[PDB]
């Protein structure tokens, strides 16, 4: 949508991975069954041994779900930003 | 009994592993020449090689104790790292014996690493234990100084870092982090990589990798390397041979087949062959008794019959006959009367062929005067063969200089073919690349290739069973399968060959049975169908039922 | 033919390797022409 | 061929029963007098290959027995019979190990202690980097006489066990002879262990039935 | 300028393997992505973004017979060479404790994503992007 020349980048996918770390830190982000901490210490002794598949599975290929919906997120984000047109579908 | 023991030891002229060629015409001198004839010949090229191959882990370990002590003056107390591209864990290194600094190696497998506490643990412990021969948590990091007065300077050996899971380890370099507090304390880190770094690079975190980029080395330790040490090696072979023996375009065609399929370890391999042809001549011809010209006058009327029947004779006794010889020069060599053609042959032998002396001359002509590295000494002696140097030499452009020098002529001595090596009829890939999956299929098939009165009718039910097993779906009900295998049984003939004992009455007493076919059937099905199970062929649905089952492998492919 | 099949299939050096021309073949050569040669 | 891949209410009830005892009867006596002679002649064929046999394990090489049918027997043969005696009465006795892989009970730490015992001089792996740079110095001569049974046993499938056995052969000085039946037993062993093993393949299928090996496995399972 | 440009992060013909393994491993990737319906469609003469699924030995191996440039057979090269890529973690199986590869309840995967075999075809001129 923007006129051509008369004689934006694209991040490769490599300089994301960064990018995509900082969103499952901060919580935005969830694995799929992410079942969270737990009551005991017993009952952690058998997660902090047991290896499920996420730890497993490539890094670019674990399935994640979101914390914030598209509405919270076109009620919060500034309408100055150049994205909240893409807030909804 | 021994046999249901998981395992037990057992304790029990002068031979030679030769045997009599000729059908024993051969005489025990001629052997034992044969034999030390062999010795002198494997001893010397082992001697080369045992030589390259101990210089080269010597160049590496004197590269991996310069990176190790390339000590670099980093502001900042952080890991030392050293990328082992292409290694594995059979390498070893050895560490300096410092007075004011206890160097400890750190071992870490996969297996010693599911989690982050093992990893603590039992690095301290094998840090403890070292400790204890010089005269489990990180305060015994901060303690080492205290307890035993040196600085500790640990180096870390990721032996296998593919395996590693990598979350362990990514929190586990995080934990050693904590340890630049300490001013007594320096930390290395060794990592074996088999593919390439960009593993590294997806499974650890990003802000991780940041930490061993601070301060690293990389290396190559692959034994495949531009040809360096194959060229060498097959020089060798050709030196240890002194003009002796010869190589056919056929055998050098094998050897360049074979070392495309394997990319790291073609030494070991290319060792194989050459040694398994050099015992293969050896023990099958009788002419590498006449290496040396001295055993000349050993000579026989049967090993005229070899000299007769080799090609460059065969067609030379013809072009005496077409190009108009005399007769009886013909029939006096013919009828082996003054075999004056012996002194040609031994013209042959003391001849040298100047291929190994050209291709030494073009080897060390190429590696210094027109520095090329980058070439293959087997495509270049197997060009030489041919007699397609030229084509060759034209990959390269820097050869216009100097084709007229580089240009050979060879030339078919007669009598060459006994003292050339080649490959002829599969001796060399039977049984050192077998085709381990096709020869089982067809001697289940084909039968009659390895065995030589109901014995006389009835294959071995193994095979028998397989052509079913060829003809079945993916899934099998196994009843089915059953009443199939049953039908095809010659059961008049089984049942009489069943009857044909008269003492055992264990087998006559089933045999009034009407139901014994069925059972016989059975056992036989059963027991085939376990053997079936141990040799990968079926496997079952237990889960569901045991009565279906399953195939495992298809004919042909 | 049964002893070289399965020394062939066994991968056995005993059998013989057919770089040069077989006896039998080469003796029916030399027969035909020495039959022919006076 | 690969397309006859591409192109592919009954119960075990529905067959007579029999017995675990009546199943040994029938295999017995036809293991016995059925394909007798033949197979008996295709065994005195194949001692033959005895000095080749010889000869290749004295140059360093390996030698694996694969094929349809048993092999204890065979190897039982080759290296009581023929292979310690020889090499005794040449070199001028020599103890033979023997590893059962049909049994799954079998232990590699077990097996270990014979080999320190019979060997080394008074975490397995590190015990054998001590014997290599040990034997470097030894001459090259053949101490003790290694078969092992079943390479692809239950509990010899495993990689830690593997790795083990790999491992032994580097030393010149230890003789190694081994059998298997899986198909895809080349799969077992990657570069970094067929290196190591240095085998020299040889097609030993016999037809010989596995009474031993069935042992260790119920057929009234089936 | 050329610093900028790049974050140079990265930790730095990209896998040496031999003309056995490249087909090996091209023949896998099409068993965890196609499913096992095409099989006979495709091949016989008679989803990019998804997690890989698994599939059995012997689809494996009859695909490479299938694409392989007369047959190829499985010798003891091919079965080494499949072997050294589970060890080059490559492929992946579906186990964590005590790997026993011949207990028949195993499965393999691709461990390879698509771009890496993108230029693994363009060296072997097997036009892959045809079959999708």
């Amino acid at each position: 949508r923007i006129p051509t020349v008369a004689p934006i980048k694209l991040w490769l996918k490599k300089d994301v991975k960064n990018v995509w770390e900082n969103l499952v830190q901060l919580d935005f982000f969830t694995e799929k069954s992410a079942v969270g901490l737990r009551d005991n210490a017993t009952a952690a002794f058998y997660a902090s041994n047991y290896q499920f598949q996420g730890t497993m599975i490539p890094f670019d290929l674990r399935s994640y779900q979101m914390q914030i919906i598209l509405q919270e997120l076109r009620r919060i984000i500034p309408k100055s930003n150049m994205y909240y047109s893409w807030t909804q579908l | 009994a021994d046999a249901q023991r998981s395992h037990y030891t057992v304790y029990p002229d002068k031979h030679i592993p030769f045997v009599k060629l000729l059908s024993g015409k051969e005489s025990e001198v001629n052997v034992e020449k044969r034999w030390e004839l062999y010795h002198q010949l494997h001893s010397h090229f082992h001697d080369q090689v045992d030589h390259i191959i101990d210089n080269i882990e010597a160049d590496l370990k004197a590269e991996i104790s310069d990176l190790l002590y390339s000590e670099t003056t980093q502001k900042r107390r952080c890991f030392n790292t050293i990328f082992l591209l292409g290694s594995d864990s059979t390498t070893k290194i050895e560490l300096k014996d410092e007075s004011s600094r206890y160097n400890v190696l750190i071992e870490l497998t996969p297996k010693e690493s599911p989690n982050v506490r093992m990893m603590l643990r039992r690095s301290m412990y094998k840090l403890y234990s070292a400790a204890d021969a010089e005269e489990y948590d990180l305060s015994l990091v901060e303690n080492f100084k205290r307890l035993f007065g040196k600085d500790l300077a640990m180096v870390f050996n990721f032996k296998d870092v593919d395996s590693i899971n990598f979350n362990t380890l990514d929190n586990f370099i995080i934990l050693l982090k904590s340890a630049f507090k300490y001013d007594h304390v320096k930390i290395s880190l060794i990592f074996n990589i088999n593919t390439n770094l960009s593993n590294i690079e997806k499974n650890l975190r990003q802000s991780t990798i940041r930490l061993l980029k601070r301060n690293y080395h990389k290396l190559d330790v692959s034994s495949n390397k531009g040809f360096k040490y194959g060229n060498q090696i097959f020089q060798s072979f050709l030196d240890t041979v002194d003009g002796k023996l010869n190589l056919s375009d056929r055998f050098v065609e094998f050897i360049l087949s074979k070392m495309a399929n394997n990319t790291n370890h073609n030494l070991q391999l290319l060792t194989k062959m050459l040694d398994y042809s050099l015992m293969s001549y050896f023990f099958q011809n009788a002419f590498s008794v006449f290496i040396d010209p001295v055993n000349v006058d050993f000579l026989n009327d049967d090993y005229l019959k070899i000299l007769s029947r080799c090609p460059t004779f065969m067609f030379f006794v013809e072009g005496l006959i077409k190009q108009h010889a005399p007769a009886d020069e013909i029939l006096s060599l013919l009828t082996n009367k003054n075999r004056g053609l012996e002194e040609f042959f031994v013209e042959f032998l003391v001849r040298e062929n100047p291929i190994n002396g050209h291709a030494k001359f073009v080897a060390r002509f190429l590696e210094e005067e027109l520095n090329i590295t980058n070439f293959n000494l087997i495509e270049l002696y197997h060009n030489l063969l041919i007699g397609k140097l030229d084509s060759y030499l034209d990959r390269w452009s820097a050869c216009k200089e100097y084709k007229d020098r580089l240009h050979f002529e060879p030339i078919d001595t007669i009598f060459q073919e006994l003292f050339t090596l080649d490959n002829r009829s599969g001796l060399l890939t039977q049984s050192i690349f077998p085709s381990y999956k096709s020869n089982i299929e067809d001697n289940l098939l084909s039968w009659e290739q390895v065995l030589p009165d109901l014995d006389k009718i009835m294959a071995p039910v193994l095979g028998q069973l397989f052509k079913l097993y060829r003809e079945a779906n993916m899934t099998i009900n196994i009843y089915d399968f059953y009443i199939a295998f049953r039908e095809t049984l010659p059961k008049e003939e089984i049942l009489n060959f069943i009857r044909k004992d008269p003492s055992n009455t264990k087998l006559l007493e089933l045999a009034e049975t009407p139901d014994a076919f069925d059972k016989v059937a059975l056992i036989l099905f059963m027991q085939a169908i376990f053997a079936f199970e141990n040799m990968g062929l079926i496997k079952f649905q237990s889960t569901k039922s045991y009565d279906l089952v399953e195939k495992c492998v298809w004919r042909g492919i | 033919r049964y002893d070289e099949i399965i020394f062939r299939k066994l991968g056995s050096m005993l059998q013989t390797t057919n770089i040069l021309v077989t006896d039998d073949q080469y003796n029916i050569w030399k027969k035909r022409i020495e039959m022919d040669l006076a | 061929t690969f397309e006859g891949y591409f192109d592919q209410r009954h119960t075990m009830s529905m067959a007579p029963d029999v017995t675990r005892e009546e199943f040994s009867l029938v295999s017995n006596f036809f293991n016995e007098n059925f394909q007798k002679r033949p197979r008996q002649k295709l065994f005195e064929i194949q001692k033959k290959m005895f000095p080749q046999y010889w000869f290749e394990l004295t140059q360093g090489f390996s030698l694996l027995f694969y094929g349809v049918g048993s092999k204890r027997n065979f190897l039982e043969e080759f290296a009581i019979d023929y292979l310690s005696p020889k090499i005794a009465y040449s070199q001028l006795s020599i103890p033979c190990l023997i590893l059962n892989g049909y049994n799954p009970s079998c232990n590699y730490r077990d097996v270990f202690k014979e080999i320190t015992d019979l060997l080394v001089p008074a975490h397995v792996i590190l015990q054998i980097q001590k014997m290599i740079d040990f034997y470097k110095n030894q001459p090259l001569d053949i101490k003790l006489i290694l078969v092992v049974h079943n390479l692809d046993g239950p509990s010899i499938r495993k990689n830690t066990f593997q790795t083990m056995l790999s491992f032994l052969s580097v030393i010149r000085q230890i003789a190694i002879v081994a059998s298997t039946d899986h198909i895809y037993a080349p799969l077992l062993w990657d570069n970094m262990k067929a290196q190591n093993y240095n085998f020299v393949f040889h097609d030993i299928s016999n037809f010989e039935p596995s009474t031993v090996e069935s042992t260790f496995q119920d057929v009234m399972k089936m | 300028i050329k610093l900028f440009l790049s974050t140079d992060d990265n930790l730095s013909q990209t896998y040496d393997l031999s003309i056995i393994s490249k087909y090996l491993l091209i023949a896998s990737y099409i068993c965890s992505y196609l499913e096992p319906r095409y099989d006979a469609s495709i091949f016989s003469r008679k989803p990019r973004y998804l997690q890989p699924s698994l599939f059995a030995i012997e689809r494996l191996l009859a695909i490479f017979q299938a694409i392989f440039p007369s047959l190829m057979k499985a010798n003891i090269e091919v079965f080494q060479n499949l072997s050294e890529l589970h060890t080059l973690k490559l492929i992946a199986t579906t186990m964590n404790k005590n790997i026993d590869y011949l207990s028949p309840k195993v499965r393999w995967k691709v461990n390879v994503p698509w771009e890496i075999i993108k230029e693994i075809s363009e060296s072997v001129h097997f036009n892959i992007s045809d079959y999708f």
